[PDB]
């Protein structure tokens, strides 16, 4: 059940640490990659998978699974994403174990069905996080780590008081997040526990003046671009607004939904724009991240079950796409041993179908229709217009800065003038582009597959901000 | 511009950590090591304490 | 069903000589480019002379994948069918000695397949696929011979325009969601008869409609991104500037000539920038 | 009858030191401490009284963590002064008698029982050792006169000098606070934090482990039975936290930032005060006993006199489980999930906001984000470039020590409601 795909990527993440090879963490990921397929099929309802097991009877704390709308095709989101990074890594440092066991961490951290094992896995997602920095890659390492790794803390440690409020205020006698739901939080008491939960969730957005964590993160990681890939997973913060933040505290979110829309345009248009100054791969990847978490929250924030669909959809594909640029930047240096833009120009001539897996890619980025970007784009949208026309018009000044940006990079490291001359793929990078294009039409051409789990939790929770 | 502000941004959260540094040997400056000192300061947080118990 | 194989021929066409491509000798990709433009004109002709052609497709919740082949569309069809043929024809001659002739001809079956994709819409977002599928095909072919950075930010400079356009025409259909909740041209239509409400957004639609349009068509103010064009070879510049890309802009015009109608204001705004 | 088995320990090997070599008399002292802690196990369950002395769950818990620091302290001692262990034993004794009582009187005769063998135990004679033995027990006095002019004053608001009574208003509250004083010093609880620094600094390394661990765990066992106003013991906290991480954060030396961490710990622990939990209190220093002394048996393999954090680089490199086990340390005392730390931190901090003391929990919880800092800057120093370092890799003693405390540890953070279910009367 739910328990096993959550562990999966632990276990195995364990048996490539400590033990050999590299090798298992490729049978792994394709084992995570088939067991979280079939739970994304024949998929009920909410209580597919339920898990319930007591850990703390007297404090309230129970292990609390289960795949709704949002569980299972995030699941399937993160097997396909870390197994595409276990395959094409080339880190080869023993550390895919590593990578493993954020995935699973990550799987627990969306499947958590009770408030206090959610904000037990978003704890833990920190210490692989600050691992495969420290030891395997960068040079302002020690800096960047404290950076980011403080900035998750002082955000999610007064969440620790918000959550406490929030189940004691309540008269909730569990953490479970059915009973939590049950009983409703008060006035300028729901107001206090949404200010500690959005600030731990905005500087985990990432939004506007809580981004200076996301660049130094991005720059110093292995070069490669796995640890890279898996950060850009962990901006679950949406999400945890959507199933948590909002429905526990409306009231406080009354007052913060324009702060908050506002927020996420800026921080868009922001991301989108810098990201046209940015004179490297981290650099600019890292921008176009804080571009696609602004729309997505801007998307959830908005109300208008049409804008929290397009916001997760968006969410679950950007994570995928520039989960794959990372990787893709991470080769290209392997094979060459830089992420300067302007350097190495001939690229197009040497490399045939690498240069249609970037441009499939930025594509994707930029939100083309046909692939996974535009439905999530569009959704939100349409959802923050509804809300707010200003704050989306603003936010949407940036399919401008996104096509700027991806095209000037493409052409200039792959279109201009040839150079030496550069490796065109190796065997593991074909699935890996194979996967890649296949994952990414599927999830642009056909939204109609996808995320329809996310249609009844969106309206639903639209509909709550209302009477 | 904007590249150049989010560089600026960054500074000015190092700035904080910063200040907390500072903030943090000032307090630690407080023990000097003379034991006149560390009494008197004993004693002064002792009676506040007595005094906030009202 | 078999109306999406208008589209879905110079499709395969495409990643055949996209994928493999070069597994083939050289008049091959062109001749089967040719030659799927031939056998979708034919099966446009023959769905057109059965009376007309409908397809829907489940897609995003209120918002369904909607094909409408009618008389205006067949037009736009056999217009851009027969003369991709002649100029795919005359690429097979023309295109000789460069590389990349089945990376060309894939170009060329994407592009027909797109512009059908615009045309074929009973739905504003398929449309809206259309544009940026084309805009993208035009951007490749623009820069087709790559090794020059100069025939690069040409079509860097044809996408930006064009994106900004893209994002009028959200702007826009954002807004005829927001006040009726169709977006399907059939019923907006019949939706938009009788007593319209908020004359005031309704012509904020349309203007952000004939924004997009402006940017494609490369009216002014954005005029200055076609010239550029001349970067890419001979039969690009003319299966652009012709049959296709600036055509959608009195396309979009055209089908919604009922929103259109009751904007005299805007009309008359269209009618001076056409001057202009 | 555990009490009975340490005092007879004790008093036997007071002369037996003189026919028994010291080693012989180190043995004789680590079988003492564990059948101690035995009997305690076999009791578990079976609270027993027979005067003032009283046995509940607080004194079970807390005198089997003072058990097991004293038994790990005394594996690293090796000096030929059979003395060197008589006084260990004693503190244990003390700290029991600290800890199994609710007579006021008692509690001082107890705290001067365990505390006085801490003074002599802390004479390597390094000249630093004595300015720290000297600097402790003035400001131990101190305290010790303080609070007995508590006890007097308690006595005044009530006739009998045992803790529970009704209590009356500015002589009771004052009472309290004469009381607070020297238990909050005991506790290293800032204000009166100064002493802490200084001592932990100055004394052998293993003697720190020991002081660290059981004497902040008796602390907080008298504690425990105090009824401590809301507004003290939010002052408290607040400056203890705080103090501790900020001064910590300016500290170059390993036992110093150390201490003034542990001033912040005991400002952490001041919350399960608030209730009175002692589940939450019992689970939390479980914890930090376990961690603590681990981190200090490794800094006794390294130096007895002094560490600085340079000192900790390269520890993986020159032993893993020894970099892995302090790594964990760290991070459990950073209380970070899957770690103890945190579900005893969590623990504190739920019977904080039961209480309803909401925004020192805040201040708290960002002082103790402060503190990933440091305790990150300790916790990956271990994988630096090793540079010049004393090294001394241990007997299996303290390495199978080590061992057994980090296991117990993460075994105990990840699957809690196993010995949680029994931390009231025994189930």
């Amino acid at each position: 059940m739910v328990v096993l795909a959550v562990l999966l990527p632990v276990v195995f993440g364990a048996l490539l640490l400590l033990g050999l090879p590299r090798a298992l963490g490729v049978l792994g990921a394709g084992l995570s990659f088939l067991l979280n397929l079939y739970l994304f099929l024949t998929h009920p309802g909410g209580v597919a998978h339920a898990f319930q097991a007591p850990l703390l009877p007297g404090a309230g704390v129970y292990w609390a699974f289960g795949l709704d709308g949002l569980s299972a095709l995030f699941f399937l989101t993160i097997a396909l994403t870390v197994f595409l990074g276990a395959l094409v890594a080339r880190v080869e440092g023993r550390f895919l174990g590593l990578a493993l066991l954020m995935e699973g961490l990550l799987l627990g951290l969306f499947a958590a069905r009770d408030l206090l094992v959610f904000y037990v896995f978003f704890e833990a997602a920190l210490i692989p996080a600050l691992l495969m920095l420290y030891l395997y890659g960068g040079e302002g390492r020690t800096r960047a780590l404290y950076t980011f790794v403080l900035f998750t803390l002082v955000g999610s440690l007064p969440m620790l008081a918000a959550v406490l409020g929030a189940r004691l205020l309540s008269g909730s006698p569990t953490f479970l997040l059915e009973d939590l739901l049950a009983h409703p939080l008060q006035e300028e008491a729901a107001f206090w526990v949404f200010l500690g939960f959005a600030l731990a969730f905005a500087i985990k957005t990432p939004l506007f003046p809580l981004h200076a964590w996301l660049p130094p993160f991005h720059q110093e990681n292995h070069p490669s671009g796995l640890a890279d890939a898996l950060g850009t997973l962990y901006k679950v913060g949406v999400f945890a607004f959507f199933r948590f933040a909002i429905p526990l505290a409306p009231e406080g979110f009354a007052q913060a939904q324009g702060l908050l829309l506002f927020l996420a345009a800026l921080s868009a248009l922001y991301g989108a724009w810098v990201a046209f100054a940015a004179k490297d791969f981290k650099t600019l990847l890292a921008y176009a991240g804080l571009s696609h978490m602004g729309v997505a929250a801007l998307g959830v924030f908005s109300g208008t079950p049409e804008g929290a669909m397009g916001g997760l959809y968006l969410l679950a594909a950007s994570g995928v796409y520039t989960g794959g640029l990372f990787l893709l930047a991470g080769r290209l240096y392997e094979r060459t041993g830089t992420l300067e833009i302007g350097r190495y120009r001939g690229l197009a001539q040497s490399a045939p179908g690498l240069a249609a897996l970037a441009l499939i890619l930025f594509l994707a980025m930029v939100g083309l229709p046909g692939l996974s970007g535009f439905p999530g784009e569009f959704l939100t949208l349409l959802g923050a217009y509804k809300a707010s026309p200003w704050l989306a018009a603003l936010a949407f000044l940036s399919v401008i800065a996104s096509a700027a940006y991806a095209l000037t990079a493409f052409q200039k490291t792959f279109w201009e003038e040839g150079g030496s001359g550069v490796k065109d793929l190796a065997g593991a990078e074909w699935g890996f582009a194979l996967l890649s294009v296949l994952a990414l039409l599927l999830m642009g051409v056909f939204p109609g597959y996808f995320a329809r789990g996310l249609h009844p939790l969106a309206e639903a929770f639209a509909k709550l901000l209302g009477g | 511009a904007l590249f150049y502000g989010d560089r600026g941004l960054l500074s000015g959260y190092f700035g904080l950590g910063g200040a907390a540094r500072s903030l943090g040997q000032g307090l630690a400056r407080l023990q000097t090591g003379y034991l006149r000192v560390y009494a008197l300061l004993f004693v002064l947080g002792a009676l506040l304490l007595l005094g906030v118990m009202r | 069903m078999a109306l999406l194989g208008t589209i879905l021929l110079p499709l395969l066409g495409f990643a055949l000589l996209g994928l493999f491509g070069k597994r083939m000798r050289e008049p091959l990709p062109g001749v089967l480019a040719s030659g799927l433009v031939l056998a979708s004109f034919l099966l446009g002709a023959g769905l057109l002379l059965s009376g007309g052609a409908r397809f829907q497709a489940e897609w995003l919740p209120g918002i369904p994948f909607s094909l409408l082949l009618d008389n205006l569309s067949g037009f736009m069809l056999l217009i851009v069918t027969g003369v991709g043929f002649l100029i795919h024809v005359y690429a097979i001659g023309y295109m000789g000695g460069d590389p990349g002739y089945s990376r060309f001809f894939a170009y060329f079956n994407l592009f027909i397949a797109m512009m059908l994709t615009l045309v074929l819409a009973d739905s504003y977002p398929v449309m809206f696929i259309g544009w940026e599928g084309v805009g993208l095909a035009s951007f490749l072919l623009i820069g087709f011979w790559y090794k020059n950075p100069q025939y690069a930010d040409s079509a860097r400079k044809a996408f930006i325009v064009n994106r900004i356009g893209d994002l009028g025409f959200m702007l826009g259909m954002a807004i005829l969601w927001a006040l009726y909740g169709t977006l399907s041209i059939s019923e907006l239509k019949e939706a938009m008869e009788g007593p319209l409400k908020n004359p005031d957004l309704l012509a904020l639609a349309g203007l952000l409609l004939f924004l997009g349009a402006v940017g494609k068509s490369a009216q002014i103010p954005l005029m200055v991104w076609l010239p550029d064009a001349m970067a890419g070879p001979t039969p690009v510049s003319a299966l652009i500037h012709a049959a296709t890309m600036v055509t959608a802009g009195v396309y979009l015009i055209a089908r919604s000539s009922f929103l259109y109608s009751v904007l005299p204001d805007v009309s008359y705004a269209i009618a001076v920038v056409g001057l202009l | 009858m555990t009490l009975a088995i340490l005092a007879v320990f004790s008093v036997a090997l007071t002369l037996l030191g003189f026919v028994l070599p010291p080693q012989g008399v180190k043995r004789a002292t680590l079988l003492g401490l564990a059948l101690a802690l035995a009997s305690l196990l076999l009791t578990w369950g079976k609270p027993f009284a027979f005067g003032p002395y009283a046995v509940d769950g607080v004194s079970q818990v807390f005198t089997l963590l003072a058990l097991l620091g004293a038994l790990w302290t005394v594996g690293l001692v090796r000096s030929g002064r059979f003395e060197f262990y008589l006084l260990v034993l004693y503190a244990a004794l003390g700290m029991h008698l600290l800890a199994s009582t609710r007579h006021l009187l008692l509690m001082l005769v107890a705290l001067e029982a365990l505390s006085l063998p801490l003074y002599a135990l802390a004479t390597w004679r390094r000249g630093q050792g004595l300015e720290a033995a000297l600097k402790y027990f003035l400001l131990g006095a101190l305290a010790a006169a303080f609070f007995l002019y508590g006890a007097a004053l308690f006595y005044g608001a009530t006739g009998s000098l045992v803790l529970g009574a009704p209590g009356e208003g500015p002589l009771y509250a004052l009472a309290l606070g004469l009381l607070l004083v020297g238990l909050g010093f005991k506790a290293a609880l800032a204000p009166f934090h100064f002493w802490t620094p200084d001592v932990y600094q100055g004394s052998p390394t293993p003697v720190v482990l020991f002081m660290a661990t059981s004497v902040k765990a008796a602390a907080f066992a008298a504690l425990l039975r105090v009824a401590a106003p809301p507004e003290a013991l939010a002052l408290l906290v607040a400056l203890s936290v705080v103090v501790g991480n900020l001064a910590a954060l300016a500290q170059k030396e390993a036992k110093r930032l150390l201490a003034y961490s542990s001033i912040a710990h005991a400002g952490y622990m001041a919350l399960a005060l608030y209730t009175g939990n002692a589940q939450a209190l019992g689970f939390y220093l479980l914890t930090y006993v376990l961690a603590t002394g681990l981190a200090f048996a490794v800094l006794s393999q390294i130096s007895p006199d002094r560490v600085p954090l340079e000192a900790l680089r390269g520890l993986y490199r020159k032993d893993p489980l020894l970099g892995l086990a302090f790594l964990v340390a760290m991070l459990s005392l950073l209380g970070l999930p899957p770690l103890a730390g945190f579900w005893g931190k969590y623990l504190a901090f739920a019977e904080a906001a039961r209480a309803g003391a909401w925004g020192v929990l805040v201040l708290a919880l960002v002082t103790s984000a402060v503190s990933a800092y440091y305790y990150l800057g300790l916790g990956l120093a271990v994988f630096a470039r090793p540079e010049e370092t004393p090294f001394r890799p241990g007997p299996p003693w303290a390495r199978a020590a080590v061992v057994a405390a980090g296991v117990l540890l993460l075994a105990l953070g990840l699957l809690p409601g196993l010995v949680l279910p029994a931390l009231a009367a025994g189930g």
